[PDB]
RNA sequence: CGUGAGGGAAAGGUGAAAAGAACCCCGGGAGGGGAGUGAAAUAGAGCCUGAAACCGUGGGCUUACAAGCAGUCACGGCCCC
RNA sequence: GAAUGCCGGCAUGAGUAACGAUAAAGAGGGUGAGAAUCCCUCUCGCCGUAAGCCCAAGGGUUCCUACGCAAUGGUCGUCAG
RNA sequence: CGAUGUCGGCUCGUCGCAUCCUGGGGCUGAAGAAGGUCCCAAGGGUUGGGCUGUUCGCCCAUUAAAGCGGCACGCGAGCUGGGUUCAGAACGUCGUGAGACAGUUCGGUCUCUAUCCGCCACGGGCGCAGGAGGCUUGAGGGGGGCUCUUCCUAGUACGAGAGGACCGGAAGGGACGCACCUCUGGUUUCCCAGCUGUCCCUCCAGGGGCAUAAGCUGGGUAGCCAUGUGCGGAAGGGAUAACCGCUGAAAGCAUCUAAGCGGGAAGCCCGCCCCAAGAUGAGGCCUCCCACGGCAGCCGGUAAGGACCCGGGAAGACCACCCGGUGGAUGGGCCGGGGGUGUAAGCGCCGCGAGGCGUUGAGCCGACCGGUCCCAAUCGUCCGAGGUCU
């Protein structure tokens, strides 16, 4: 089970076996070993990673001393990958080979605010025959006195997207070491900019 | 929404928005400073920075291109022989806008200066 | 619609834990490093119309 | 992308001229046809003494269509009309030519025969 | 980070510089390595060029032609590797950059609109004379 | 209008 | 109010006496603070008395794990006499 | 203490809906205690078988000028029927 | 009855199981394949049309299947209004008549503002014994849960033949779900061009307004998108249902049971994805500040830190969140590139002229990828611990 903190940077389609293959090319390394949860420690495995430099005269006197500890030049992230003990101090894409599969954790693009239709593809209503300023609402949301009242998790407008997000079992297409690049075929969460973690996939 | 999207819509359509800039720019070349509302002004830079730098490269072409926007041949003529020459060595930024401590008593509104540069 | 009607008139305990809600704010001022005068950041001072150290406007 | 209602072309020389579209035959709620599927279709233009007429329910198979169809080269290729080719229930054209080009995709899908009667694979 | 110089470098693998300069209006033929059955062979698609969608790596160009009474439209990636060649067949002149309104033209009525290009023809005719 | 009639 | 026939209101009280507040102050004014009058000025003209709903300011006790026709019975804590 | 009682006063809803044609505004100067809203200038937009002009009904000083801004004006007001 | 709106549809679900399909079984007048019947099973699924206001039903073409019922015949402060259900009119019929008919026919006003509960989202407050900046554990919730076809096994087992498997293996679909924009396909209110009428600048040339809130037309980046792309349902472990056992008395035999032990479902638990310590039971780890000054308290100055303000943001109704604030590339400008448009103006030449040709893939040019301190994030202000008791 292995981890590395990345960055979306955008896609592309390459070409293989007479193929197009869309890819969505991701800078991933490198992740700096920042501290190692252990059983003795902490109550579980994993490791705290790194992710892109940042100017040392912007990290708050807290953050400096926990950087120390580790002997780390300040970073702008720190994440956890879980049940994760790499054997050196510094994860790079070469954790990954082409051929495998992963999983990829991105914050989706978001939608503010978001319409019923728009949310969770609701019918809306008719656009002619009478309909009236219901063209786009989401019709009954209950029955009558009984229940008298709307259920739990009830599917209604409202802030959609900015949320995480996992897509599972993407073949890796590339790795490119020499530039810390990873070619993943298919989608991949949030903008060209975000932060993703990619982790060996859990499918079998 | 509105991701990656460039320019205020300042509650104006299509030309009453290109009328309202084509004013403005043609009242800052005229005065050198104006007061408008902040969002005004800020929008106001752009517009005003591209015919003043049009007016740097100073043939006929630009002339008649600025001439879509200001129609005034006086104030062209005012913008290419006594303005854009104090911007020759100037790469971009002839326009400053500063905000003012007051709001407008009628409305609330936040007012800024703007201005050409030195 | 069939226009929808307030069933109860509300308390005056619950019509003013609504305004908790409602107290402006003062407002943000800093002094002129010029005459000393408080005035909003980044605004140009309307006492002495100086702003980042040169005079900007007649006040 | 076929659908009920949907007027189609006949690529052969059967009789019919025109069909229409009433059923998609893959599956139990597929939405849309492209080439190499099999539609059930009623018979809306005939020519006179072919061997189907207007009001015949036939089955054919979809072998051009408007609609650009996407290829794993990363390529496509679209048609002037949408067009296919009648079939009894052994996927063999119930007529013996073939009018027009025909996709690729129709020769994967095993409809050989209309593959070599076709003037143009494309 | 450059994203943008990223992705180039990762195109930069599958940059085609072969394939010859052509314009809407162009008739070009394709050279296009296709698969059948056990075989895969090269057939040529030869057409107007109506269409060039411009995106670096990602531009692809959209080819018509009229085959044994039907219009045939055909997207080539511009960088794909089973293109095999494109040959310049003819120079048109459009005044435009897409030309779909020609599917609505007699064929006498497209051969007015898009006449040959003389300019180009002669660029074409000058350059091959090499040495 | 007037009264849902209930007839 | 109604074309019209016709319908048809609300609205009383400074003080014994105007002695109805010169003049100064803040304010464009309104209004107020002083001065002055008066036995009395929360009798100052938006004037006798000035209830209640309703609104606000200050203080005592109390309240952010809690289930309520809002009280009552009991005990404890704090504040006051 | 109730009569969907009567007259009046004041609450709630609520700082909520709305502020009355989507023809449209911008800036400079002036006046003033105060100016998006008044005056002047330039730019812009709208009507133009009218959203221009002249009669008749009806209305009855709304006309012109000076001085005003409590209220009236759906905001403001130095402007105004 | 000082009103509980009444059919059907549409939308939106949710539940029961007497189960339509999919999974597991027993019996069979079960050879195989296919069925019949009963048992277990509600996880998921349960199509598109013709007719009728219809519910229902019949029909067409499919399907694994086209289930049955409850939720005020679920849902009109969510929509419809065909029907029914006023006032008009007419037919049949009844009545001398006025008129009458769950008989028919044509028509016929369905009310901007949500106070409380509830629901979807998002904050503010205080709390979690010192106060902070980070990173987390996961109690407990939620999402998901479908299925078909072909091929191999094997034309084998079975069967006179027709026909045709179990088990195990492989490939490819349909619908659905989440995310995405490289491609395909949309949009793209001013990004480019072309065009008419009119008025104007400045006469020509060149332009500007208006013709919509783009005058019209041909195109169109980024973004947002589906028709496009990627990925998902699992696998696996555990405990079971019906059912099938092993061993085994009571009852010398027998018995799945009384002691004990196996096997066994698309279902149940965990596993996957998401939320989550207001989990007041307020958790854990890493780091930072620290015993300041005056009568569990007290009020002042600080600390680590935070907020205010400002430049912004594929974050966003406000709020929040995230990035930056001159030791700076945050926005604006400028420059380079991408991209769109498709060869500007001016001049030169050809034509009588409309035009044409060349300069020239020119000119213009939103958002995209970068660069550059030219312009603006100046200057600062305010909160903020001294840690209760055995
Ligand atoms: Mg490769
Ligand atoms: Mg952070
Ligand atoms: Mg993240
Ligand atoms: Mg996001
Ligand atoms: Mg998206
Ligand atoms: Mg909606
Ligand atoms: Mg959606
Ligand atoms: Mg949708
Ligand atoms: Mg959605
Ligand atoms: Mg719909
Ligand atoms: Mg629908
Ligand atoms: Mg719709
Ligand atoms: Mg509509
Ligand atoms: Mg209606
Ligand atoms: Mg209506
Ligand atoms: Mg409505
Ligand atoms: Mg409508
Ligand atoms: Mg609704
Ligand atoms: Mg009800
Ligand atoms: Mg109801
Ligand atoms: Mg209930
Ligand atoms: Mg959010
Ligand atoms: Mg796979
Ligand atoms: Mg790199
Ligand atoms: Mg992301
Ligand atoms: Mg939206
Ligand atoms: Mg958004
Ligand atoms: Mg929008
Ligand atoms: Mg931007
Ligand atoms: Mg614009
Ligand atoms: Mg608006
Ligand atoms: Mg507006
Ligand atoms: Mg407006
Ligand atoms: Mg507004
Ligand atoms: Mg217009
Ligand atoms: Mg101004
Ligand atoms: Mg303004
Ligand atoms: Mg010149
Ligand atoms: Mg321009
Ligand atoms: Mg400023
Ligand atoms: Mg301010
Ligand atoms: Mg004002
Ligand atoms: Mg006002
Ligand atoms: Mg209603
Ligand atoms: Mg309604
Ligand atoms: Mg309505
Ligand atoms: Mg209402
Ligand atoms: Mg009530
Ligand atoms: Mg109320
Ligand atoms: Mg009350
Ligand atoms: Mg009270
Ligand atoms: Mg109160
Ligand atoms: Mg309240
Ligand atoms: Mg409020
Ligand atoms: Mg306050
Ligand atoms: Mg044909
Ligand atoms: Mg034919
Ligand atoms: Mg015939
Ligand atoms: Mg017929
Ligand atoms: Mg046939
Ligand atoms: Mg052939
Ligand atoms: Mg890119
Ligand atoms: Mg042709
Ligand atoms: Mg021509
Ligand atoms: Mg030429
Ligand atoms: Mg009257
Ligand atoms: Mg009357
Ligand atoms: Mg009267
Ligand atoms: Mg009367
Ligand atoms: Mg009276
Ligand atoms: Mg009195
Ligand atoms: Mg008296
Ligand atoms: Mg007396
Ligand atoms: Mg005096
Ligand atoms: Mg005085
Ligand atoms: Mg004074
Ligand atoms: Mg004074
Ligand atoms: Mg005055
Ligand atoms: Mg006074
Ligand atoms: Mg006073
Ligand atoms: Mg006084
Ligand atoms: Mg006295
Ligand atoms: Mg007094
Ligand atoms: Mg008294
Ligand atoms: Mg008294
Ligand atoms: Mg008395
Ligand atoms: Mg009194
Ligand atoms: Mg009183
Ligand atoms: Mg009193
Ligand atoms: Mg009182
Ligand atoms: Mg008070
Ligand atoms: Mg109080
Ligand atoms: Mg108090
Ligand atoms: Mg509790
Ligand atoms: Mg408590
Ligand atoms: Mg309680
Ligand atoms: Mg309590
Ligand atoms: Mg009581
Ligand atoms: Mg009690
Ligand atoms: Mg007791
Ligand atoms: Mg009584
Ligand atoms: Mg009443
Ligand atoms: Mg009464
Ligand atoms: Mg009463
Ligand atoms: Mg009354
Ligand atoms: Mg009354
Ligand atoms: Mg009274
Ligand atoms: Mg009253
Ligand atoms: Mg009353
Ligand atoms: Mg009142
Ligand atoms: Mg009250
Ligand atoms: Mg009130
Ligand atoms: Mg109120
Ligand atoms: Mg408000
Ligand atoms: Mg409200
Ligand atoms: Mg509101
Ligand atoms: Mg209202
Ligand atoms: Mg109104
Ligand atoms: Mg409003
Ligand atoms: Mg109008
Ligand atoms: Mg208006
Ligand atoms: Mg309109
Ligand atoms: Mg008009
Ligand atoms: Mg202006
Ligand atoms: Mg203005
Ligand atoms: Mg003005
Ligand atoms: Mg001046
Ligand atoms: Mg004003
Ligand atoms: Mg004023
Ligand atoms: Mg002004
Ligand atoms: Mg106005
Ligand atoms: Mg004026
Ligand atoms: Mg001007
Ligand atoms: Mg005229
Ligand atoms: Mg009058
Ligand atoms: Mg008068
Ligand atoms: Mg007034
Ligand atoms: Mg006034
Ligand atoms: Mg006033
Ligand atoms: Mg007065
Ligand atoms: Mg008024
Ligand atoms: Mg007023
Ligand atoms: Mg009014
Ligand atoms: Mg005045
Ligand atoms: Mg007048
Ligand atoms: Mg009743
Ligand atoms: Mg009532
Ligand atoms: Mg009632
Ligand atoms: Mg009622
Ligand atoms: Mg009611
Ligand atoms: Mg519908
Ligand atoms: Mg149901
Ligand atoms: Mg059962
Ligand atoms: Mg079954
Ligand atoms: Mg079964
Ligand atoms: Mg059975
Ligand atoms: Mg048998
Ligand atoms: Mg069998
Ligand atoms: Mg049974
Ligand atoms: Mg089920
Ligand atoms: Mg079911
Ligand atoms: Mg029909
Ligand atoms: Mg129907
Ligand atoms: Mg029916
Ligand atoms: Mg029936
Ligand atoms: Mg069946
Ligand atoms: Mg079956
Ligand atoms: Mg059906
Ligand atoms: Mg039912
Ligand atoms: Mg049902
Ligand atoms: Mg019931
Ligand atoms: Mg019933
Ligand atoms: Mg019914
Ligand atoms: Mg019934
Ligand atoms: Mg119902
Ligand atoms: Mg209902
Ligand atoms: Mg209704
Ligand atoms: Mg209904
Ligand atoms: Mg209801
Ligand atoms: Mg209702
Ligand atoms: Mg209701
Ligand atoms: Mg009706
Ligand atoms: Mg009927
Ligand atoms: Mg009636
Ligand atoms: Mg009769
Ligand atoms: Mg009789
Ligand atoms: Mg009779
Ligand atoms: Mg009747
Ligand atoms: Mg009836
Ligand atoms: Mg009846
Ligand atoms: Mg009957
Ligand atoms: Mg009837
Ligand atoms: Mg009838
Ligand atoms: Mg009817
Ligand atoms: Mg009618
Ligand atoms: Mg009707
Ligand atoms: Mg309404
Ligand atoms: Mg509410
Ligand atoms: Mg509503
Ligand atoms: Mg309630
Ligand atoms: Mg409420
Ligand atoms: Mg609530
Ligand atoms: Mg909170
Ligand atoms: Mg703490
Ligand atoms: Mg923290
Ligand atoms: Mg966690
Ligand atoms: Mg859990
Ligand atoms: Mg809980
Ligand atoms: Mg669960
Ligand atoms: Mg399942
Ligand atoms: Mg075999
Ligand atoms: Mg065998
Ligand atoms: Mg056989
Ligand atoms: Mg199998
Ligand atoms: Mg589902
Ligand atoms: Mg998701
Ligand atoms: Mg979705
Ligand atoms: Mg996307
Ligand atoms: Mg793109
Ligand atoms: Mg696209
Ligand atoms: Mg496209
Ligand atoms: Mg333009
Ligand atoms: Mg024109
Ligand atoms: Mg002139
Ligand atoms: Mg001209
Ligand atoms: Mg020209
Ligand atoms: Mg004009
Ligand atoms: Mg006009
Ligand atoms: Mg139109
Ligand atoms: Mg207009
Ligand atoms: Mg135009
Ligand atoms: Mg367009
Ligand atoms: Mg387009
Ligand atoms: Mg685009
Ligand atoms: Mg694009
Ligand atoms: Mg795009
Ligand atoms: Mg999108
Ligand atoms: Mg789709
Ligand atoms: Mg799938
Ligand atoms: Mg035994
Ligand atoms: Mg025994
Ligand atoms: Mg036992
Ligand atoms: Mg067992
Ligand atoms: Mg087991
Ligand atoms: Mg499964
Ligand atoms: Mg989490
Ligand atoms: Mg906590
Ligand atoms: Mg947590
Ligand atoms: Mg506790
Ligand atoms: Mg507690
Ligand atoms: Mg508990
Ligand atoms: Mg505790
Ligand atoms: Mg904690
Ligand atoms: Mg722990
Ligand atoms: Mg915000
Ligand atoms: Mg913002
Ligand atoms: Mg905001
Ligand atoms: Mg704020
Ligand atoms: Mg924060
Ligand atoms: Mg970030
Ligand atoms: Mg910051
Ligand atoms: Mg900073
Ligand atoms: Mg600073
Ligand atoms: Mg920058
Ligand atoms: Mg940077
Ligand atoms: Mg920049
Ligand atoms: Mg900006
Ligand atoms: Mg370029
Ligand atoms: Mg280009
Ligand atoms: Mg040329
Ligand atoms: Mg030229
Ligand atoms: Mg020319
Ligand atoms: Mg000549
Ligand atoms: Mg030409
Ligand atoms: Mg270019
Ligand atoms: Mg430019
Ligand atoms: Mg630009
Ligand atoms: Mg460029
Ligand atoms: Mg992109
Ligand atoms: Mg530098
Ligand atoms: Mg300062
Ligand atoms: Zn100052």
């Amino acid at each position: 089970m292995k981890g590395i903190l990345g960055v979306k940077v955008g896609m592309t389609r390459i070409f293989r076996d007479d193929r197009a293959v869309p890819v969505t090319v991701i800078l991933a390394g490198p992740c700096p070993v920042v501290q190692r949860r252990t059983p003795e420690k902490d109550g579980y495995t994993a490791v705290q990673l790194g992710f892109l430099p940042q100017n040392p005269k912007r990290v708050n006197r807290p953050l400096k001393g926990h950087f120390a500890k580790a002997g780390v030049e300040p970073v702008r992230i720190l994440r956890e990958i879980r049940d994760f003990n790499p054997e050196g101090d510094t994860v790079t894409v070469e954790i990954f080979k082409p051929g495998e599969r992963v999983d990829v954790t991105g914050t989706s693009k978001g939608r503010g605010f978001a319409g019923v239709m728009k949310r969770w593809n609701f019918a809306g209503g008719p656009d002619s025959h009478g309909a009236h300023k219901i063209h786009r609402h989401p019709g009954s949301i209950g029955n009558r006195k009984t229940p008298g009242r709307v259920y739990k998790g009830k599917k209604m407008a409202g802030h959609y997207g900015a949320e995480r997000v996992t897509v599972m079992n993407l073949e890796v297409v590339d790795v490119i070491p020499e530039e810390n690049l990873l070619l993943v075929k298919g989608a991949v969460p949030g903008p060209n900019g975000g932060l993703v973690i990619v982790r060996e996939t859990k499918k079998a | 929404m509105r991701h990656l999207k460039s320019g205020r819509k300042l509650n104006r359509h299509s030309s009453h928005r290109l009328a309202l800039y084509r004013n403005q720019a043609k009242s800052l070349l005229t005065h050198g400073r104006i007061t408008t509302t902040v969002p005004k002004a800020k929008e106001l830079r752009g517009f005003v920075d591209h015919l003043i730098h049009l007016a740097k490269r100073g043939d006929l072409h630009a002339r008649r291109l600025v001439l879509r926007d200001l129609q005034d041949v006086k104030l062209v003529r005012k913008l290419f022989d006594e303005i854009a020459p104090r911007y020759r060595d100037r790469q971009g930024g002839y326009t400053r806008v500063l905000k003012l401590a007051e709001r407008r008593r009628g409305d609330g509104a936040p007012l800024a200066l703007v201005e050409l540069v030195e | 619609a069939k226009h929808p009607v307030p069933k109860k008139k509300t308390s005056k305990a619950r019509r003013d834990a609504r305004r908790s809600h409602h107290a402006l704010t003062p407002p943000t001022l800093v002094p002129c490093p010029e005459c000393k005068a408080m005035k909003p950041p980044h605004t140009v001072c309307p006492e002495c119309g100086y702003y980042a150290g040169r005079k900007v406007l007649e006040v | 992308m076929i659908q009920p209602q949907t007027y189609l072309e006949v690529a052969d020389n059967t009789g019919a001229r025109k069909i229409m579209c009433i059923r998609v035959l893959k599956g139990s709620n597929a939405k849309y046809a492209t080439v190499g599927d099999v539609i059930v279709a009623s018979v809306k233009e005939a020519i006179p003494r072919g061997a189907v007429k207007e009001g015949d329910v036939v089955k054919a198979v979809v072998v051009r269509t408007k609609k650009e169809i996407k290829r794993p080269d990363g390529s496509a290729i679209r048609f002037d009309d949408n067009a296919a080719v009648i079939i009894n229930n052994q996927l063999e054209p119930r007529g013996t030519r073939v009018f027009g080009p025909v996709a690729r995709e129709l020769r994967e899908k095993g409809f050989m025969k209309i593959v070599s009667l076709a003037p143009e694979v494309l | 980070m450059n994203r943008g110089a990223l992705i180039k470098l990762v195109e930069s693998r599958y940059v085609r510089t072969d394939l010859p300069e052509f314009r809407p209006g162009d008739t070009v033929r394709v050279s296009y390595k296709v698969k059948e059955g056990n075989r895969t062979r090269i057939q040529d698609f030869e057409g107007i060029v109506i269409r060039i969608r411009r995106n670096g790596f990602n531009t692809t160009f959209t080819v018509r032609k009229v085959s044994y009474g039907v219009g045939v439209e055909r997207i080539f990636p511009l960088h794909s590797p089973l293109i095999q060649k494109i040959d310049i067949v003819q120079r048109g002149r459009a005044r435009r950059a897409k030309l779909y309104f020609i599917r609505n033209l007699s064929d006498r009525e497209i051969r007015r609109k898009l006449r040959a290009d003389r300019k180009r023809i002669d660029q074409d005719r000058a350059a091959e004379r090499a040495a | 209008m007037t009264h849902s009639m209930r007839c």
